[PDB]
This record gives structure tokens, C-alpha cells and sequence, in this order.
């Protein structure tokens, strides 16, 4: 829940003047404090400066190796109550 | 007044009003007609200071600045108010929705 | 007062009230204001020094930094004074929620 | 007027009016014409100042600056007017659609 | 007393003591306001020592520090009292947890 | 003794008593307040080798090194007494254990 | 003797002994004392020679070491028994073997 | 005799046989205790030639290398001697056969 | 004989002919022998040449190549000469054959 | 002749006549031996030129470069003389056939 999802990182020169003018955002850090959320329908295209960057922060895999320590956890299970 | 801005921009009693019109009328904002005039004002240096940048006569001595460093001097005025223009006429990024119909 | 400041930031006795007024009004903050004056002053070094900046007459002698040094420093002057209310109005990076509706 | 215009861009007094409509006819963008013209006035310089640019008689000492610095500073005019007539024609980057046949 | 530490600081006998508050309400930490001092002060070199660095007169001979060291030092100064005003405001690296309520 | 210790690490008698106990008070590592007492003596240039550092009268002639000189000493030694304390107070690298409960 | 040997790796009488004691007990390595008593010898300069590097009186004219290059040196100094401390203090690369209980 | 070669490598008579006994004992090979012993000797230049280095009075002029070039000499023939050492010491890099137990 | 290519190596009487034969023993190569030696005699500059580069004294005025020079050049002749040593003891690339016994 | 080839490879009779032979034989390329030579001849100057490379005397005035320019023509000769003699005994690269026996 926290990192499946990808986070989208903009380099922005001036990142307030953007939260400004696309968001509509004047004061970014009291819409921080009050938990105000930024609403994008998906299909969206990106103008930016020539120095201005922007990319997906995504994992390779969030859960990381707990699938096969489920497994065996499930195997020790029912092991455990010799289950067929 | 654009007009008296536009002098105090760039230094009065140099050019006539006519081409300070002129150069209002070529650009709306007032510092690119500035970094214009300032360019065209950098072009008389060749007159009214000349190449003589230093001379002595009899006990006198005068170093005047070269015609170099001066043209160097509007140039670089010029390219400030251009890039004054610019900022003021200049825009952040942004990121806006995009849809296609379908059916 | 705004106009005592800024005449405090930008050197007092070369330009009068009016264009103080001016600057107060083309922007809100008073250091862009500032190094806006800073330039608009560095401009009145062509007649100063341009024409003579090191002079001799007799035994008397004279020297003066050149037209492109004072000018660097005022337009370092400048600068600083952008700089400054960048700086002024700049804020942190941020990171935010995002929510989009659905069913 | 087109022809005022250029000898205001240009220092006059060292082109007859011919050349003058000449360089107008060839190039129809007044810049062109401008930065043309600054080479070639930039051309004169082996004359007046190559076979002599810094003499002393008796007591009296005149400077002036070289061919590579006054031919320097034409060049530095005739590329800003290139550069200006450049971003007169420039024209920002497009995206444009694309569509062909078929049945 | 933050005036005398300021005025230590930002050497004194130049600004009069109302200022020298006003300094002190822009920012708390002294050091910035002794940064801003520096340069506002540095801003006054050119009337207290004028851009005549070097003149003889008679027997006299006198070689004072140009306008642009005098600037330059005054700024390196403010630069390092803005440097010690962050990094007395500065906090090193974190690493915090982190948790979402779930079910 | 701290006090003495301090004005051996700088100019024994240029300061009065109460600011050495102010940076003693201000920073408790003792180098971190040579350093800026140095920062605060290299301030002092400007009155007397900055208005004046090369006269001559007569046949007197006498050179000192220019401002910009003597601050950057100063200033060297304001970092190398900051770098003094920083390593002091430096710790070399750590490997150390982890450990979460389980069940 | 270790402060023998000290007044010899740092020249007598700029000192006394009543720091030199104190410089030994700063830190064992006699090397680092060295380079921290070279340092403080560096900051003697502002009296022992001064800024007046060069000065004629008379028929008399005279060129002294400028204060910037004798305290150049005296860090060098500081800096070249310093590293000989390490250097001392310095040991090679290392391959152990490691081990971890286990049944 | 290690005691008459030290006195050729490092420049005789500067230094009393006592600290060349006590270079000998500090390093074990002779070029190291050259390096120390150069590196000792380029201290001297401070009183040398770093309060005077070039003087005239009346016609006789007479101009010495300054401290800086002599120090700097002097530091190249330390390392010279050191980088001497390290040779004699080095030895070059090796391949060698490596076996552990096993039932 | 090898003395004589090495007193040819080094002009003759700036070292009594004995020493030479440790130059010599010290290495069979006589090229390393030269360039120990050169180095040798460069330290010698300071007796026989002195900081005293430039003087002058009534109508005379001579001008020595400086210590620093000098050195320089010495140094210079013994990298030679340690190249040639190394390029006369160096060999080329190999490739050979490898080879484990094996049942 | 090989002698008088080498005579005239190097500059003619600074040296006597056995030291040729005993070059000659040091090396048979005649290239390689006039690089030796040059850089042996190149140690000459230490006398001639170390010593008074510029004197003035009343108003006789001589100067002659420094012996760093010399040494460094001769060393470019011996370099040059060198490389000749690489480019002599270099061939090109080549591509031959392998073939290892086989049953």
C-alpha cells in the first residue's frame, strides 16, 4: 500500500509557481498541513523547461522475498497439522 | 508616460522622440524597445567618442574609456533588459489533461 | 517607508521621488525594485567615467576605476538584490497526496 | 523609410545612397542589410587605422585603439544585427498531426 | 544586547541605531541581519571612498584600495555570515519510520 | 585558561575583554571562536589598509600589501581554525549491529 | 628532550616554553604539536614583519617577504608536519578473517 | 660513515652533529632523514630572506630569490630524498600460491 | 674507465674524485650513478651560486640565472639520466608457456 | 666516417676526440649516440650561462637567454635525434600465420 504504487517525482525549477499555476495551490504548505490532495484524471501530458526533469519513482517489487517466507510458513503449517 | 520611462531607460538628450516612438511601436514591452535603443545607442560611440582613447598635449593627459569597453558596456545593458523582457514575458512549466474522443 | 528603504538599498541623490514611485510600483517586492534602480543607475556611468576615468595635468595626476568596473559592481549590486528576493519568495520542495475519483 | 531606417542602423557619412539601395534589394529583411553593411564599413578600418593607430610628435601622444579591436566591434554589431534578424523569422517548435489513406 | 553584538558584527559608525532594529526585526538570527547589514553597507563604498583610487597631487602620492576589492571583501563577508547563519540553522540528515493503518 | 588560550590563538590585544568571553559564550569548542574572532578581525581592513595602502611623499615610498591580500590571510586562518574543530570533533566510520523483534 | 626537539622542529624564541609544554601535552605525536605550533607562529606574522612589505626612505630602499607568502609558508610547514604525523601514525591495508558461531 | 654522508646529503654546516645524530636515530634509512633534515633547514629562509630579500641603497642594488623560491627548492629536495627512500624500499608485485586444509 | 665517463657524466671538481667511487658502488648502472650524483650537486647550488641572483654595484650589473633555475636543470639532467638507466635496464613484453602437471 | 657523421650531428669540437669514439660504441646507431652527446653538451652550460646570463656595465649592455632556454634546445635536439633514431629501427605492425601440431 505504501510503495506499489509508483510516485511520480517532477524536478521543477520553481516548484511552488507550478503547484501555483497548474493546482491552483497559492499556499503549498498549509494544503500539506490541512491533507488537501491533488486530483488527476490520468491522461496527462507534460511542458517543461529544457532543465526541468521528470520520472516514475517505482519499485521492482514492494513485497520483496515475503511470498516465498509465506510458502513456507505454509508448508510448516501444514506440515504441522498433518493435513493432506 | 512609455515615452519618458523609455528615456530614463536609455539616457536622454541623444536621440529625438520620433525613434523613441518608433521603437515603442516595434515591441509593446518597453524593455525589449530598451535593449533596441540601447543596441542603436551603443552603434554612436563610434561618433561621439571616437577611437582616440588617449591623448597627451602639452602638460594635459587624458585617458578616456576605450570604445571597446563602452560598446561591451551597452551591449551588456542591452542583453539585461532583453532578458528582463523575457522573464517578464516568460511562463513556468505545466501539466495539463489530455483526452480523445471514442466511442 | 517603502520609499525611504529602498532609497536606503538603492544610493540616495541620483534619482528623484517620482521614478522611486515607479520602481515601488512595476514590482511588489522591494529588492527586485532595488536591483532594478542598481542597473538603471549603473547605466549613468557612460558620462562620468566613460569619457575620462585617468587623467594627468601638470604634476597632477588623477586615476579612476574604468566604466566596466564600476558598472560590474553595480550590476553585482543588482544581482544580489534578484538574488535576494529569490530567495525571498522561493519555498521548499514538496511532496502531496493525489486521489483520483472512481467507482 | 526603410532607407532612414538602415542609416540609422548603420553610421552614415561613409556610404553613398547606392550601395545603400543595394544592400536593401539584397537582402529584403532590414537586419540582413544591416549586419551586411557593418562588415563591409568594418572593411575600412585597414585604411584608417592599420597604417597608423598610435603616434607621438614632440610632446604630443595620441592612442587609439587597434584594427583587431575596432574590426572586433563591427563584427560584434553585424553578428547581434544576423542574430536579431534570426529570432525576427524564428518561429517556436510544432506538433502537427499526421494522416494517411486507406481503405 | 543584539545591537552592540550587531554593530560588532557589522562595523559601526556608519548606520544610525533605528536601521540597525530594522535589521534585527528582518530576521532573528543575528548573523543574517549581520549579512544584510554587510551588504548595504557595502553599498556605501561609493561615497566614502569614490571610484578615485589613486591620485598625486604635488609631492603626494596617494594609492587607496579600488572600489571593486573593497566590494568584493565586504561580500565575501556577508557570504560568510550567511553561510554561519545556515549552518547554525542547519540539521544533519534523518532517517524516520514510516506506517499506514491498514484494516 | 580558555581566555588566555584564545588570545594566543589570535591578536592578543586588539580586543576588548567582554567580546572574548562572547565568543567564548558563543561557540563552547575553542577553535570555532578563534575562527570567528579572526572572521571579526579581518573586518578591521577596511579602515585602515582599505582607504590607504600605497603612499608616497618625497623620496618617502611605502607599500602595504592591498586589502584583498590581507583579508584572504585572515580568512585563511578563520578555516583552518574551522577545520581544526571539525576535526576535533570528527568520528571515523561505524559498522553496528541491527536487530527487530520477532516472534 | 621532547621540547628540544620541538623548539628545533619550530624556531626558538617566538614562543615560550610555558606553551610548548602545553602544545606536547595537546597531542603525543610531537609532529602534530609541530604543525599546531607552526600555525600559531603563522598568526605571529601580523606583528613580527606587518603588512609594510617594501618601503624607501632616503637613499635606503628595502623589499620584505609580503605577509600573504611568509604565512603561505609557515601553513605549508604545518602542513607537511602534519602529514608526517599520519604518515607515522599511517598503517597499511588489511585482510582478517571472520567467524560467527553457529550449530 | 652514515654521519659524514647525512652532512653531504643534507647541506653541511647548518645544523650541529647533535640533531643529525638524533635524524639518524629517528629514521633508518638515511634518505628519510635527509627529507627530515631538508625539510628542517627550509625553516631558515624565514629569517634569511623573508624579512628582506631585496634591497638597494644608493646605486648598489642587490636582489635575492624570494622565500617562497627557496622554500619551494628546498621542499623538492625533501621529496626528491623521499621518493628516494620509497624506491629503495619498494619492492615490485607478486603472484603467489595459495592452499587450504581439507579432509 | 667508469670514474672518467663519470666525471665526464659531471663537470669534474664539484665532487673530490674518492666519492665517486660510492657513486659508483652505490650502482653498477652508471646512469643511476649520474643521476644520484646529479641530484647531489644540485643541493650544492646554494654554496656555490647563492639566493643573490641579481646585483648591482657602481656601473656594474650582473644578472645569475636564479637557485630555483638551476635546480630546476640539475634536476632535469638526473631524470635523464634515471630514464636512460631504466630504458637501458628495461625489456619488452613477453608471452610464455604455462604449464601444471597433471595424472 | 662515423666520427665526422657524429661530429657533424652534434656541434663541432666542444668535446675532444676519445669521448666520440667512446659514444660511438656505447651505442651503434649514430642517432642514439648524438642524443647522448646533445644532452652531455647540454650540461655545459651550467658555466657558461648558470653563472651571468645578462650583465650591463656603464652603458655597455649584453644579454643572452637564460640556461633554461639552452638546455631546453639541446634537450629538444637530443629528443629529436632519438626519435630519428626509433623511427629508424621501427617496423610496422604484422600478421603472420599460427599453427600448433595436431594428430
Amino acid at each position: 500500500k505504501m510503495h506499489s504504487t509508483p510516485k511520480l517525482k517532477l524536478k521543477l525549477t520553481d516548484v511552488a509557481s507550478f503547484l501555483a499555476h497548474n493546482f491552483g495551490v497559492e499556499d503549498p504548505v498549509k494544503f500539506a498541513k490541512e491533507g488537501g490532495k491533488i486530483n488527476l484524471d490520468g491522461h496527462e501530458i507534460l511542458f517543461l523547461n529544457k532543465d526541468e526533469e521528470a520520472e516514475f519513482v517505482e519499485v521492482k517489487s514492494a513485497i520483496g522475498d515475503a511470498k516465498e517466507l509465506l510458502k513456507l510458513l505454509f508448508y510448516c503449517i501444514v506440515d504441522v497439522s498433518e493435513t493432506p | 508616460e512609455k515615452l519618458r520611462l523609455l528615456l530614463n531607460d536609455k539616457d536622454k538628450k541623444s536621440f529625438t522622440d520620433e525613434e523613441l516612438n518608433l521603437f515603442l511601436e516595434e515591441a509593446d514591452c518597453i524593455y525589449c524597445a530598451a535593449s533596441q535603443g540601447w543596441i542603436l545607442k551603443s552603434l554612436q560611440y563610434e561618433n561621439t567618442v571616437g577611437e582616440m582613447y588617449e591623448y597627451k598635449v602639452g602638460q594635459e593627459t587624458y585617458k578616456s574609456s576605450s570604445i571597446k569597453d563602452l560598446v561591451s558596456v551597452a551591449y551588456q545593458n542591452a542583453d539585461k533588459f532583453k532578458d528582463m523582457c523575457t522573464n517578464k514575458k516568460e511562463k513556468g512549466s505545466f501539466m495539463l489533461g489530455i483526452s480523445t474522443e471514442f466511442e
